[PDB]
């Protein structure tokens, strides 16, 4: 009895023609991805970074070393080719598996075979489907472990003369590593799980999740809930889509920081710089000049009293002054050279900074993630001319939207899911309005 | 009466709009008001 | 039987026929060059 | 007004030698400083040194003078300081540097001549505003 | 008839004054806290220092504030967007120099904000109803994370979150449209448009309604007095109503289905402050307003401004002067 | 619920409706395309055009000073230009 | 049933559109003020009254397209086509801004045309005129913001001008100069306007999960029939919720949608009269317990101090270029700045 405008709730119950539905839609998703890819190498020029170009698809590429070398340079735009390629392939086979269950296949599986055939109520067929995809997920982690260790390597941006590929031949095991990171606090200096700052750590993790998704996998096709969950969840398609709807806004908030914060798995090389990293940058890049000029950036007094260039974080360390302040917790490969173990070390300021390290902070304070939606980059005040809004920006932003309105799809499913297993969400029955039984309150 | 049928008159007057509001967008990229 | 010239005949092309009008001259506009 | 042969006529060497530019060089030289310079160099200031712009009166008291076309297609091959006692290539770009400046390695001498020729002209143009900065937004 | 069930079936009671329940366990508490810091702090908290720069602010009424200009003031740029709970602090008078009680009472409000929108769930569970006016009470909390605790995130530092006061707010607005020229970006134009047609709606349903009553009293009472709570007849003729706004406009611009009605009431400003308060959150990631400065020149090149360009003149004045005393370097990139 | 007038449903859907306005509505547009093309709408509304709102060494608003002699006062920049 | 009661019968004919005799003023004033703001935002310029751009023609934007305000050499000039300045000649009356006096002028009579069309049809239909009278607030502003306002000040210049960034301009410049944030007869319209967007959320949302089951279908909205008698949502059970999350419930419907129309209307009538006042200078500009206290007292700041920085800033800066005909001329060292911006 639902309305054309809430058309596909008419497939909750036509678990074939629900089966086209997302065999078809994660037919778009790959096509996309094809799609887009393809789009951004036909509109690809080397000679420019990644982030003055708009994309977003190379750079996952070369995040997992394909195409680069040493610094990110890019040496071989084929592969960027072949992953196009095959994604926008494989979304004509899953189109057309699509379309076949959605219009020609049969409505209902559950007549055809009693193994792709569901029942929503049916705890036990449920919870071997979610078994099944979670070896599947396993399987997937895994896939980044062996590209890691065993077929090229990853992109690491600290790697040591200005990043490149690098196998990964340790991965981290160590449980309290691992689990560590889940119990950072989410705050300033700690940032849980966006912290993670090495290759080897990102790795370990990836071995971890394989074997728990594995192990979970084939606990839930082997057991049938217990009868404490059984009586704590509503068993209804709407309300497995609800659920999935929360851990889909979750994941979009927490992808949000990792792409803003995060210059580990994210390269800079590829993403542009972060927020706190240009705004350092920014501080670098005067200290440096003003140096040159004759300036001890060590004992100049700024108007306020503190530091002009320097001053101190709250427990101690030595941090770039300004504004800046609030981003000392920034790490990157261009600044950590210069930190010791109080923080930035004085007389490596005075002797030891690099031409390379100051073309990298010149491009990174010129390369800041702020642009207007037209793109034209940097603060609300510039004149048009330079067209650029940085990758994180872009990406950022777009998954605190999605992000957000799952979350409002997660409340609108779960709160109809409660009511439509009550009874209740077609509205009040007259003749048995609950509070017409109910004492009033005064 | 009926003889054109209005889904298809919808889809021609839709795709109308597109071209010229496309137009439109074009137009800030090129020429007055571009910046160039 | 239905009378083609009213009032709302009226109030339409009032409205109607300046804004085709206007269309294509702000068409004609997105090819001007300084 | 109109991008006459007048405000295209810049001058091309110290000797007091002049040359006259295209409409089409201009618009040339403009994309080419968009592509290449502005991230710094938007409007004529300089982001990452602020006391050094663009302003024609600026390039004229440069030693190596750079207000001429030579001095600066020069400087874009060989940068140097304001008092031309240090050559710079290795933190500004220029094709001394395209090895580490990657999006000098497609500029060709005409290329040059025309992002030489845009700055020489937009003061021209915008007075003031060239190089001066926020306060002439 | 066990201790627990007695206590799960007070918890959950549809007959206590205030609904409790499992998200009001949390709400309660959280509330009360960030609502006594919060009083404490307006009347008697001593100045802090919000920039990091060593430049205390005055937010409380005891030093010289009215209710107009005070404020509980954001925490220090030095802490940035570190966690400063009580704990942390050598004593009480570092903690409130550094702002230490902002952040108590947002933390603690928007659980308790966040449980309030669960706690609409719950009720309308316990009694029967339709579960969805939580969906509409996401838009305003969706829009106090944004200023609260998105936008700090994006720009590093709770020293940018919006601080607690009427002035206070007003100073975030212009440092605001100073970085992200917000009144030319389109979310905020559509929470302007939520909000305006928001307030339209209401008086025109208000009217509407009003305008059909039926005669029910003399004119020596309120009409008001018409209506007997829980009574089954309609008080009013949606017709009639209909039959005059159909006709002030014309037949089809017009509801006759009232739920329909009721459905447009509750989504033109809620989607409107969806998206205003996705404008702040996305405007947090430096995503800002369109930008044409400069974007009409002239045959030569010269520049030929726009209202755009004026407004720029504007941001300008409210970039150079923000906290005066913050800046070392040349772009105020955060 | 109805007052005489023809539905829209069923004029828009006419064969004769689609005869008369597959002219009048390219008609108008066309017209309106001419009317900037051909320059006409600068004339009539007194727009400059992008040659026209400077003189050429010259960056000074022809801003109207005066009340009375206005009209006057936007003929003499005007002049100034041919 | 001479020819003035034939005219009545006609105008009142129940047609698509009714026109009635307020029709005769509406839809001609409606109409010609809706086609100045099209045509002069397409084809007119603002160059010789403000030195800005401000058509498609000339390379705008919707958003930056504007029907400007008259040069403040007007003064309050009526701009009358066939008046002393343009002298009949249409080109010279767009050049000095008759478009926008013609704007302003036709789009307040067909403001009052449309407040009659709500006063002529209610009597027709035998409704009481309660959106009448709402829709004085609408108009409450637009006199006080478009013609009292500029009516004090110098000219029409400084009138709001008809484009969606000038208006964006007027907000700002109002915080500037007139630091219109700090009014409280601002302020009530503020939470009139946001209160009235809360009621309309809470209303429409509490009906819609209040509901009845009056039919069996998964949509709501074909289980109400406009004339059935019965209320369509539980009053009774809306109220328990309310009591008992927000402690108080409307509990008179009559009250409820009567306080829907008192609010939004209120704060529109209030902001109107801060703007009337704005009209004269009469400004809340200052507390003066806190600038005594400021210029004694260097270690002093407040939220309060902090904002009139701002306003300092955004006067100086955007003077010279908002305000052309006074030729301000502030030279570099004179425009209030911070460290380092
Ligand atoms: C089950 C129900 C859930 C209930 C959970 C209840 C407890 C939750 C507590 C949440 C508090 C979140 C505040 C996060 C603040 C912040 O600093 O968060 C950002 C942190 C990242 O922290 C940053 O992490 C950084 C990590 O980078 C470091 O390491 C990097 C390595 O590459 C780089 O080197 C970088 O330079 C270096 O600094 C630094 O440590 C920074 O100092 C640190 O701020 O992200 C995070 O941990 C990622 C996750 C944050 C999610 C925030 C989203 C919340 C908003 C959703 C609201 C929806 C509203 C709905 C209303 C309707
Ligand atoms: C990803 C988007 C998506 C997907 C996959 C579906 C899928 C489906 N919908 Mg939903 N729907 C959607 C969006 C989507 N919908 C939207 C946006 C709306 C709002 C307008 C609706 C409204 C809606 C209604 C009202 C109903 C559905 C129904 C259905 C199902 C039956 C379709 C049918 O009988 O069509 C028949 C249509 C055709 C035969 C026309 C041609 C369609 C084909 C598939 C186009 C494919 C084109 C492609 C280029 C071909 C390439 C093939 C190649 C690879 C070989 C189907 C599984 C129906 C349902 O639930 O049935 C019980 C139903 O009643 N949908
Ligand atoms: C979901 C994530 C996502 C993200 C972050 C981006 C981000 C980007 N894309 Mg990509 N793109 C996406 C999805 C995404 N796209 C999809 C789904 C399509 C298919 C339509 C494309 C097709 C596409 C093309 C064809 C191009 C880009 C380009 C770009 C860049 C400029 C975008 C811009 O100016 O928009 C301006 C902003 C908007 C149009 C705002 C959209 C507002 C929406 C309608 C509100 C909706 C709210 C709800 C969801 C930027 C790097 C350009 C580029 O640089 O390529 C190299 C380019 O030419 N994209
Ligand atoms: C997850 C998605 C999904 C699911 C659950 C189903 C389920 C089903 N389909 Mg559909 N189908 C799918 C995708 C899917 N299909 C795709 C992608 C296509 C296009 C190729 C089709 C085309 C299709 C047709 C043409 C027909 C069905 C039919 C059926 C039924 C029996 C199939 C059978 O006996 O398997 C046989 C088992 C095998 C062939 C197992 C061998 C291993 C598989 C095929 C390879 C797996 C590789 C890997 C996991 C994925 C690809 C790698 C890639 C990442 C590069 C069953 C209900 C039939 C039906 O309903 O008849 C009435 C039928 O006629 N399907
Ligand atoms: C897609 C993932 C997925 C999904 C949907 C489920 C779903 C389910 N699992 Mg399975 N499970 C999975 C993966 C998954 N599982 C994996 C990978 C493993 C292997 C480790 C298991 C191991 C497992 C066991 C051992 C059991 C289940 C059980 C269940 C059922 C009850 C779950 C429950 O009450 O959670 C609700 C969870 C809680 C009430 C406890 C919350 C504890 C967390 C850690 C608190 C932290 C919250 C914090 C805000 C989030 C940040 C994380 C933090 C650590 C940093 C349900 C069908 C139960 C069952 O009935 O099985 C038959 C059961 O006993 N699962
Ligand atoms: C995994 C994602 C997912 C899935 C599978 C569903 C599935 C479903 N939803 Mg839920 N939903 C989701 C996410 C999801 N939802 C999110 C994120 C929200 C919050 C936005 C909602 C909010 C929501 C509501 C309010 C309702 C549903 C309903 C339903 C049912 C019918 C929906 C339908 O027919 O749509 C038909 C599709 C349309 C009408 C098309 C909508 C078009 C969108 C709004 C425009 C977006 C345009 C985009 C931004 C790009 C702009 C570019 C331009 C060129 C177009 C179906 C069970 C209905 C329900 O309860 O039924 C049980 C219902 O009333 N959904
Ligand atoms: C009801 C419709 C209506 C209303 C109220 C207005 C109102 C107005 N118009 Mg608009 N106008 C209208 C329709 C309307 N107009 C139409 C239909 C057109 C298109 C043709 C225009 C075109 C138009 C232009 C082009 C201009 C106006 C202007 C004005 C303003 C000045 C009018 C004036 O001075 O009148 C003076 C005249 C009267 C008040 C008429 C009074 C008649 C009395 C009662 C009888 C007098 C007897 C007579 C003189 C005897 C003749 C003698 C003979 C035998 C020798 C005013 C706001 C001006 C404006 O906006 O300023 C910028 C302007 O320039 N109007
Ligand atoms: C695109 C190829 C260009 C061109 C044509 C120029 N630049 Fe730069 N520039 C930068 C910095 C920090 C300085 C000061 C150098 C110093 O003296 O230490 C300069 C200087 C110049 C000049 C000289 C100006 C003068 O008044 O003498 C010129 C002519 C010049 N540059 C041209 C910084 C940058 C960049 C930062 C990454 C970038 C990119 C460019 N410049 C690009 C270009
Ligand atoms: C059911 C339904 C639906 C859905 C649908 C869908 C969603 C579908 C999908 C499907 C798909 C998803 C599709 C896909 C396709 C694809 C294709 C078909 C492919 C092709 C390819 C090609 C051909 C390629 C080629 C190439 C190469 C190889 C190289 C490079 C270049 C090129 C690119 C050329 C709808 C809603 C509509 C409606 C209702 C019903
Ligand atoms: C990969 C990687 C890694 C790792 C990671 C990991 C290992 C993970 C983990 C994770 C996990 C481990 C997670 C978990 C989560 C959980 C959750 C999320 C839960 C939740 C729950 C809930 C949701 C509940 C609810 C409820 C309640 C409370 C009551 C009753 C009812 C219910 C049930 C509803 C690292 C970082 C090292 C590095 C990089 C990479
Ligand atoms: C002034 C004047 C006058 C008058 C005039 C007029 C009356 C005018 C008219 C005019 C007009 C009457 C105009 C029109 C135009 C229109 C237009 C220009 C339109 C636009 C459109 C659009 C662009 C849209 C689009 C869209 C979108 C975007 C989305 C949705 C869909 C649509 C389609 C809606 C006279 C002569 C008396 C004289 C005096 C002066
Ligand atoms: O706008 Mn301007 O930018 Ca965001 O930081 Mn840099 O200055 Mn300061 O502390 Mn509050 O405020
Ligand atoms: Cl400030
Ligand atoms: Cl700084
Ligand atoms: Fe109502």
């Amino acid at each position: 009895g639902f309305a054309w405008w809430a058309g596909n709730a008419r497939l909750i119950n036509l678990s074939g023609k629900l089966l086209g539905a997302h065999v078809a839609h994660a037919g778009l998703i790959v096509f996309w991805a094809g799609a887009m890819t393809l789009f951004e190498l036909a509109h690809f020029i080397p000679e420019k970074p990644m982030y003055e170009q708009g994309l977003i698809l190379i750079p996952h590429i070369a995040t997992l070393g394909w195409g680069v070398g040493p610094g990110g340079e890019v040496v071989d735009t084929f592969p960027f080719f072949v992953v196009g390629v095959v994604h926008l392939i494989s979304s004509a086979v899953l189109g057309f598996g699509g379309v076949y269950h959605a219009i020609r296949g049969p409505e209902t599986l559950e007549e055809y075979s009693s193994f792709f055939g569901y029942d929503w109520k049916d705890k036990n067929k449920m919870t071997t489907i979610l078994g099944f995809h979670l070896i599947v997920l396993g399987i997937g982690a895994l896939l980044l472990v062996a590209k890691a260790m065993f077929f090229g390597g990853l992109y690491d941006t600290w790697a040591p003369g200005g990043g490149d590929v690098r196998v990964i031949t340790n991965p981290t095991l160590d449980p309290r590593v691992i689990f560590g990171y889940l119990l950072k606090s989410p705050f300033g200096g700690e940032g849980w799980i966006v912290s993670v700052n090495n290759l080897e750590d990102v790795v370990g993790g990836h071995i971890w999740i394989g074997l728990i998704c594995i192990a979970g996998g084939i606990w839930h096709i082997l057991t049938t809930p217990f009868g404490w969950a059984r009586r704590a969840f509503i068993w209804s398609g709407e309300a497995y889509l609800s659920y999935s709807l929360g851990a889909l806004s979750m994941m979009g908030f927490i992808a949000t920081c990792f792409v803003w914060f995060n210059n580990t798995v994210y390269p800079s090389e590829f993403y542009g710089p972060t927020g706190p990293e240009a705004s350092q940058a920014q501080a670098m890049t005067f200290l440096i000049r003003d140096q040159k000029l004759g300036a001890n950036v060590g004992s100049a007094q700024g108007p306020t009293g503190l530091g002009k260039y320097l001053m101190r974080s709250p427990t101690g360390e030595i941090i770039f002054g300004g504004e800046t302040m609030r981003f000392w917790d920034f790490r990157g490969p261009w600044l950590e050279p210069l930190r010791g173990p109080n923080g930035l070390d004085l007389n490596k300021i005075k002797n030891d900074i690099q031409p390379w390290q100051e073309r990298r902070a010149a491009e990174y304070m010129t390369h800041a993630p702020l642009g207007s939606l037209n793109s034209v980059g940097g603060v609300a005040t510039e004149i048009n001319s330079v067209n650029f809004v940085s990758p994180r920006s872009w990406l950022a932003t777009s998954h605190f939207v999605l992000a957000f309105f799952f979350l409002v799809g997660h409340l609108w499913h779960a709160g109809r899911a409660r009511a439509a297993a009550a009874g209740f969400e077609k509205g009040i029955d007259r003749e048995s309005e609950p509070v017409l039984s109910m004492p009033s309150l005064d | 009466g009926g003889r054109i049928p209005l889904w298809i008159v919808a889809t021609v007057a839709g795709m109308g709009v597109i071209v010229i509001v496309g137009l439109f967008f074009y137009g800030a990229y090129a020429g007055l008001g571009s910046s160039l | 039987s239905y009378p083609i010239f009213t009032v709302r005949w009226v109030a339409v092309h009032t409205l109607a026929v300046p804004t085709i009008f206007f269309l294509g001259a702000i068409a004609a506009m997105q090819f001007i060059q300084r | 007004a109109e991008l006459t042969p007048e405000v295209l006529t810049v001058p091309l060497n110290s000797e007091g030698k002049t040359i006259t530019l295209t409409e089409k060089q201009y618009l040339e030289g403009k994309r080419l400083f968009q592509y290449a310079c502005a991230s710094c160099h938007v409007g004529g200031i300089t982001k990452t040194n602020p006391s050094l712009d663009l302003r024609t009166e600026t390039l004229a008291l440069a030693t190596p003078p750079r207000d001429n076309i030579e001095g600066l297609v020069d400087y874009m091959k060989n940068p140097t300081t304001y008092d031309g006692e240090q050559e710079i290539a290795e933190v500004h770009p220029s094709l001394r540097s395209a090895d580490i400046f990657p999006k000098m390695r497609n500029l060709t001498e005409k290329d040059l001549v025309a992002i030489a020729g845009h700055i020489l002209v937009e003061p021209k143009i915008l007075g003031d505003k060239w190089g001066g900065g926020k306060v002439y937004y | 008839a066990n201790l627990w069930e007695r206590f799960c079936n007070w918890v959950t009671s549809t007959d206590n004054r205030l609904y409790v329940g499992w998200f009001g366990v949390i709400m309660i508490p959280t509330l009360l806290a960030a609502t006594i810091c919060f009083v404490i702090a307006f009347i008697a908290a001593p100045p802090v220092d919000i920039d990091g720069i060593r430049e205390p602010v005055s937010g409380s009424l005891l030093y010289g504030n009215n209710i107009i200009t005070g404020a509980v003031v954001p925490s220090s740029n030095a802490i940035g967007l570190h966690f400063y709970p009580i704990w942390e602090a050598a004593s009480l008078d570092e903690w409130l120099y550094n702002g230490g009680p902002y952040q108590l009472i947002i933390f603690h409000f928007l659980l308790g904000a966040s449980c309030y929108m669960g706690r609409q769930w719950e009720l309308s569970y316990r009694l029967g109803m339709r579960p969805w006016i939580c969906v509409a009470y996401s838009a305003p909390l969706a829009s106090a994370f944004a200023v609260f605790l998105i936008y700090p995130i994006g720009q590093g530092s709770f020293s940018d979150g919006m601080p607690l006061g009427i002035s206070g707010t007003f100073n975030f607005m212009i440092v605001f449209q100073a970085e992200h020229n917000i009144l030319m970006h389109p979310f905020h134009q559509l929470g302007v448009a939520g909000v305006f047609g928001g307030a339209l709606f209401c008086a025109m349903h208000g009217s509407l309604v009003t305008s059909s009553l039926i005669r029910e009293t003399t004119e020596t009472e309120s009409a008001n007095y018409g209506y007997k709570f829980g009574q089954e007849e309609e008080t009013y003729n949606i017709v009639a109503a209909h039959g005059y706004f159909g006709r002030l406009i014309f037949q089809y611009a017009s509801f006759n289905n009232s739920r329909s009605l009721h459905f447009f009431l509750a989504a033109w400003p809620v989607v409107g402050v969806w998206f205003t308060a996705l404008g702040i959150s996305t405007m947090a990631f430096n995503l800002n307003g369109f930008n044409f400065n400069h974007s009409v020149i002239d045959a030569k090149g010269n520049v030929i401004n726009t209202w755009a360009d004026i407004i720029n003149r504007a941001n300008l004045g409210m970039e150079v002067m923000h906290e005066r005393n913050a800046h070392n370097f040349p772009l105020d990139l955060a | 619920g109805t007052t005489g007038e023809r539905p829209f449903s069923d004029i828009i859907t006419s064969v004769r409706y689609w005869v008369i306005h597959s002219i009048t509505i390219p008609a108008l547009f066309i017209a309106g395309w001419l009317f900037v093309s051909t320059g006409l709408a600068y004339d009539v509304f007194g727009t400059p055009r992008p040659d026209s709102y400077y003189a050429q060494e010259q960056r000074s608003i022809p801003l109207v000073t005066d009340r009375f002699e206005a009209k006057q006062q936007v003929e003499t920049f005007l002049e100034q230009l041919k | 049933r001479g020819w003035f009661d034939i005219l009545d019968d006609w105008l009142k004919r129940d047609r698509f559109v009714f026109v009635g005799w307020s029709g005769i003023l509406l839809f001609p004033c409606a109409y010609l003020a809706l086609g100045g703001w099209l045509t002069g935002t397409t084809f007119v310029t603002s160059w010789y009254t403000h030195g800005l751009a401000s058509s498609y023609l000339e390379g705008c934007n919707f958003l930056t397209v504007a029907v400007s305000t008259p040069a403040n050499s007007m003064g309050h000039s009526l701009l009358l086509l066939w008046g002393p300045e343009a002298q009949g000649d249409f080109t010279r009356w767009c050049q000095l801004g008759g478009l926008w006096t013609f704007i302003a002028l036709h789009g307040a009579f067909g403001l009052i045309g449309f407040m009659l069309r709500q006063f002529e049809i209610a009597r027709l239909v035998g409704v009481r005129p309660y959106n009448a009278i709402a829709f004085s607030a609408p108009i409450a502003v637009f006199v006080s913001v478009f013609l009292i306002y500029p009516l004090g000040q110098s000219s029409w210049f400084f009138a709001p001008s008809f484009g969606v960034a000038a208006i964006f301009r007027f907000l700002l410049f109002f915080q500037g100069f007139h630091n219109w944030t700090l009014n409280p007869f601002h302020m009530m319209g503020v939470a009139g306007v946001l209160g009235g967007a809360l009621l309309c959320a809470i209303h429409g949302a509490t009906v819609e999960n209040t509901l009845f089951q009056d039919g069996e279908g998964a949509s709501t909205f074909r289980a109400f029939n406009p004339t059935q008698a019965e209320e369509t949502y539980s009053m009774v059970t809306a109220n328990r919720f309310w009591s008992q999350i927000f402690g108080i419930a409307f509990s008179n419907k009559r009250w409820l949608h009567f306080f829907m129309l008192f609010v939004p209307v209120t704060g529109l009538w209030m902001s109107a009269i801060g703007v009337v006042g704005l009209a004269l200078n009469l400004r809340s500009y200052d507390f003066i317990s806190q600038e005594i206290r400021a210029a004694e007292d260097p270690e002093f700041e407040t939220f309060y101090t902090k904002n009139l920085l701002l306003n300092e800033g955004i006067r100086a800066w955007m003077a010279p270029q908002d305000q052309p005909h006074e030729n301000f001329v502030f030279p570099e060292e004179v425009l209030p700045r911070g460290n380092a911006l």
